[PDB]
């Protein structure tokens, strides 16, 4: 078939688009995947050197991170779980001189290759402030090109018929981070794409599974933590797991890396399980949003069984608009669609 | 809904 010819080692693409390609969101979205980008689950995308979503960084000290979180990390030899010590809040100038204090600062080193391995050496020591999950925006109001806060996806359908606002999901989060502050292995919130914006700083480090091998990777993690496996139908929604690239290889499982710098996007695609690290002080923007292709793997994802407050979003709306023949044969229980991973 |  013509789309598994195409990234056949479903390797992290990067896209460099011009002004013109980079105006049309989801257009573009969908040309990546007609490259086969979705393949990698993660994608970078470089924008237009003169586009630019805010004129300044310096007015924002006085930003309130309402909830910073200290990362307790715990384990050894490629496995840790990661305990979320949240503190008071404290303004974005109280985080900048703790990040860049002797104490929380990035170490000194060569290439990448060093400062990776100084990350799983010491990520259980020191433990570091994350300022995640900080509601808002860092876009000018004007910018009408990859606004984070407005995308213009069928994602909000979700919003448009019921009015719900899901956090972080359909609305933005910033994440000022610091060297060592990591995001565990996941995949989106009903296996949604993200997109993540660094605004400004040290770079993010990511690693990614290609969505053909997530199950993979879950039957990996399950044996590795099989008290968490039978407490919970999908543990690692969580967002506690870390597992490094040398366990990865050494049980087989195929992921790339890939490290973002300051003014470039990310995508994340249905379900490719990726995590990361921040290298040093920095400001990210994120969101979730949806396309057509996204519909099958909601509703097929595969949620969090044992926590109140996790993200549902009803496929209903979505069904019944793109998939109205599936509809009665969905809500019967009897639609026994098969997901192909390298379709676009 | 939920919260992220
Ligand atoms: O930046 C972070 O801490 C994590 N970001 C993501 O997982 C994302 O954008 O999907
Ligand atoms: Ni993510
Ligand atoms: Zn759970």
């Amino acid at each position: 078939s013509e789309s598994e010819t195409l990234n056949p080692s479903a390797r992290i693409m990067t896209f460099y688009p011009t002004m013109e390609e980079f105006r049309n969101f989801s257009r573009y979205i969908a040309y990546i995947e007609s490259q086969g980008a979705h393949r990698a689950g993660l994608a970078k995308v470089v924008p237009p050197k003169e586009w630019k979503p805010r004129a300044s960084y310096d007015d924002i000290d006085d930003l309130v991170i309402p909830a910073p979180i200290q990362q307790l990390v715990t384990g050894q030899s490629g496995l840790f779980t990661q305990y979320n010590i949240q503190k008071k809040a404290m303004t974005v100038r109280e985080f900048r001189k703790i990040a860049n204090s002797d104490k929380y600062c990035t170490p000194r080193y060569s290439e990448f290759e060093e400062l990776e391995r100084k990350y799983w050496k010491n990520l259980t020591f020191n433990p570091p402030i994350y300022g995640a999950d900080v509601n808002g925006t860092l876009y000018e109001k004007h910018v009408d090109e990859w606004n984070i806060g407005r995308l213009r996806t069928i994602l909000d359908l979700v919003e448009k018929e019921s009015g719900i606002t899901i956090e972080g999901v359909n609305t933005p989060y910033l994440y000022f981070g610091m060297w060592k502050t990591s995001f565990a292995w996941h995949t989106e919130d009903m296996d949604l794409y993200s997109i993540n914006y660094l605004h400004f700083g040290e770079p993010k480090s990511w690693y990614s599974v290609p969505p053909e091998h997530g199950k993979r990777l879950e039957r990996l993690a399950k044996g590795f933590f099989p008290g968490s496996a039978q407490s919970c139908e999908a543990f690692l929604r969580h967002k506690m797991t870390l597992i490094s690239p040398l366990m990865l290889k050494k049980y087989g499982i195929p992921f790339d890396k890939v490290t973002q710098e300051a003014g470039e996007f990310m995508i994340t695609f249905p379900y490719g399980y990726h995590a990361g690290f921040n290298h040093g002080f920095n400001c990210a923007e994120s969101t979730n949003f949806a396309t057509r292709r996204w519909i099958e793997y909601g509703k097929q994802a595969v949620l969090c069984s044992c926590r109140k407050d996790m993200v549902k979003i009803s496929m209903d709306v979505f069904v019944r608009k793109f998939q109205p023949e599936r509809y009665k044969l969905w809500k019967a229980g009897k639609d026994n669609t098969v997901i192909d991973h390298t379709l676009p | 809904g939920g919260v992220k």
